[PDB]
């Protein structure tokens, strides 16, 4: 819940320490070596969130007359659709947020009348496809027909641009994780052997945290549930 | 301090309170105002300054 | 009274422990005994170590 | 391991009891003595309050009552002796 | 039929809700958000306590401050250099 | 099992909740005397001015009236 | 429990005796170096109250009318809420508690009226689920409705800026650990051959002593309660 | 009604209590807590 500044700070103090890109007071990452930073973190994230299954999101899908495709992208979004381009959005965000375009993987898909919709079932005539990870079809779009998405989200791109997200979410747990990921970026850029070896160091301390805290489970990723096919086989 | 402990009042009830320092039972904070005396050391010499 | 400086450390741990016990009483106005003695042995006064 | 404070009522295997106190740490801590301060010496507030409005009145009097207190020696000033004689 | 029961609208002047007793949280916080009479009441004790001693005596006070009201006017006339009584006496 | 032990001074729901409830029930006095602290810090300053008028209060009546209609009579 | 500048000493006159960061008279770390020391400090603290189950905690948490979603932020804390970014706050607080996020797993949730309420179940409509580790769900709020989160907690933030906190909660055993992580951190950031080697060493130790402690048991993490299945099953 | 009985209100100048006499911890710390008036009969044992 900290910026990209704190971030900045953090690397500046911890590893990276003796690297010529801290400035001489060691306070804060060079500028001309901002976007190489920026690049790393952006991939550990997605690393990260797409291992763990750590966001749980949602997004509201209306649907148009003629089409069947509706890929799950921000140019068909309320608060950040052009007018001249598309006449009409499909995807609404009214109430908050701005849905950047975090679509790992799409897990339930609810009608607005609260009945479910199958995904990727050949069999089944009244089912959705995905033909591509993102993109999602119904073959029958009808009058007044609402699909509600739930899919798993990867954290928004980080930019530094004045319009960018500044902000990083991610558990208190995994911020070694992540520094790591990034060292292990840095000294594997460098070219040299002892760079390398300190670059294979941090990946496998990279790999040994994430273990850790699967083993601890740290983020409740395991679910269990009440069981509902024993009434439903007949049993007594 | 046992001296103390015989020669007091030692009743919880009290008309004290700070509004700006209320907590429940589960906060522990150490005193910011250290109370330390100063004693006599020589000088090391070999530490050259 | 530190006289024969061999013996300096003993005697001013001596007058550490006077000093506490003068400051424990009250009194107002304390003297280390001389300048040539202080400035002899290098005495210096400072917070004890946290350790 | 720790004990819940809204758990009251965890009293399956025998009734008795509710465990209300741990509500009361954690809103009203360190202030509790206060609490017990007042409720002790609780009726005298309580006779103070029933006397509210009379002793607001001998408050809308304070000034008067100090300028005719400066007098009180003087006042009585033994007046049977001057009425017997403007009695004549 | 629009509900407006909840613990935001409430403050720390509303009186005590009676269906609510019951529920220990609602008392707790009842009494946790009026802590300033509480303070106020703790740290004049004693002077609610002599006020409390000598009620007895401002008890009747009260039945004469009408008396009073004309006696303190005319108290000004009334010093009317109070040595001149014994002479009106004796004369 | 039961650790109740004296039910003089013992609560089943709680001392520390009992005291609280207490106080709770009987907030109006508690209100309505706060809300006075300047009134009643004056009659606590003028007390004994008070009380001595106290001593006084059964004589120096007198119909006063009376008195002073003597005095213009 | 003990103050910041115990832990400056402590590092001055144990390991890191031989560096170039104490000062001449080895008693404490030079002003350069201590936010260094404070960020391997804070992850080591992470590591420990995430690997151990030290720490139980519990927040107070009320339900308003039109919200589902309740973060567990600072900024819907009375204490530390902003009043025209936030109209309400729902997180209670006292003056000397201020609720700094210290949440890594959710363990138990009740209700204000002492009955429990199961958590991420799927197949129970009266249920709280978490999208993420730190938010709670809620689909049905009504009136006069509190909720009380039994979580695991860790650490709070050392800073050192006269409003951070100085103290450190530790158990004794769990001292050359933290000692153990901070040189390891420290020497591999020297980037030398020699320096790797000694923080091989240094993190094995710290391995070593933690799984010690797992061993004996010092922590008195197991816990075992009375069997309470034998009479729901109906047995005799 | 509301109590005010417990070990911090006690004091060395109170009288004993009849309910505790059956504990045994009472007693020990009632004793103990009275040590000085021991001391002082102990002291001036001759004069008595």
């Amino acid at each position: 819940m900290y910026y990209i500044e704190e971030l900045f700070c953090r690397l500046a103090n911890g590893v990276l320490n003796n690297t010529g890109i801290v400035t001489d007071d060691r306070g804060d990452i060079e500028d001309d070596s901002k976007p190489f930073i920026i690049v790393a973190a952006n991939e550990a994230l997605t690393r990260l969130h797409g291992r763990f299954n750590m966001r749980n999101n949602n997004v509201v899908v209306e649907m148009q007359e003629g089409r069947t495709n509706y890929p799950l992208l921000a140019k068909y979004a309320v608060q950040s659709y052009d007018p001249n381009e598309v006449k009409c959005p499909f995807i609404m965000d009214l109430a908050g947020e701005k849905f950047a375009e975090d679509v790992i993987r799409i897990l339930e898909v609810y009608d607005d009348k609260g009945r479910r919709r199958p995904l990727n079932d050949r069999n089944n005539p009244c089912s959705l496809f995905t033909p591509r990870p993102n993109v999602l079809q119904n073959n029958a779009p009808k009058a007044w027909e609402v699909l509600n998405v739930m899919y798993q989200a990867k954290h928004p791109k980080l930019s530094t641009a004045e319009d960018g997200y500044n902000e990083i979410d991610i558990p208190d747990t995994l911020d070694p994780a992540l520094d790591a990921y990034i060292a292990y970026r840095y000294y594997t850029s460098l070219n040299t052997p002892e760079s390398s070896a300190k670059a294979a160091e941090y990946l496998s301390f990279y790999d040994s945290i994430c273990r850790e805290v699967v083993e601890y489970d740290l983020t409740s990723d395991t679910e269990v549930d009440t069981n509902t096919l024993f009434r439903k086989r007949g049993w007594r | 301090s046992i001296e103390d402990y015989l020669k007091g009042k030692n009743c919880l009830a009290s008309p004290n309170y700070d509004p700006d320092d209320q907590h429940s039972s589960w906060r522990e904070d150490l005193p910011q105002f250290k109370k330390d005396r100063e004693h006599l050391t020589l000088v090391n010499t070999r530490r050259n300054r | 009274f530190v006289l024969l400086p061999e013996d300096a450390k003993k005697i001013w741990a001596d007058v550490d422990k006077a000093w506490g016990l003068a400051l424990e009483a009250g009194i107002p106005h304390i003297y280390p005994w001389s300048y040539t003695q202080v400035m002899r042995d290098g005495v210096i006064y400072a917070v004890p170590k946290v350790c | 391991s720790g004990h819940t404070p809204f758990n009251t009522i965890p009293n399956e295997g025998y009734c008795c009891e509710t465990l209300n106190d741990p509500i009361v740490d954690k809103m009203i801590g360190n202030a509790y003595y206060v609490v017990k301060f007042v409720a002790l010496r609780m009726p005298f507030i309580k006779n103070v309050s029933d006397n509210m409005t009379q002793l607001l009145a001998i408050h809308n009097k304070l000034t008067e009552l100090s300028a005719i207190y400066t007098k009180l020696d003087e006042l009585q000033l033994i007046h049977n002796n001057l009425d017997k004689l403007q009695e004549l």
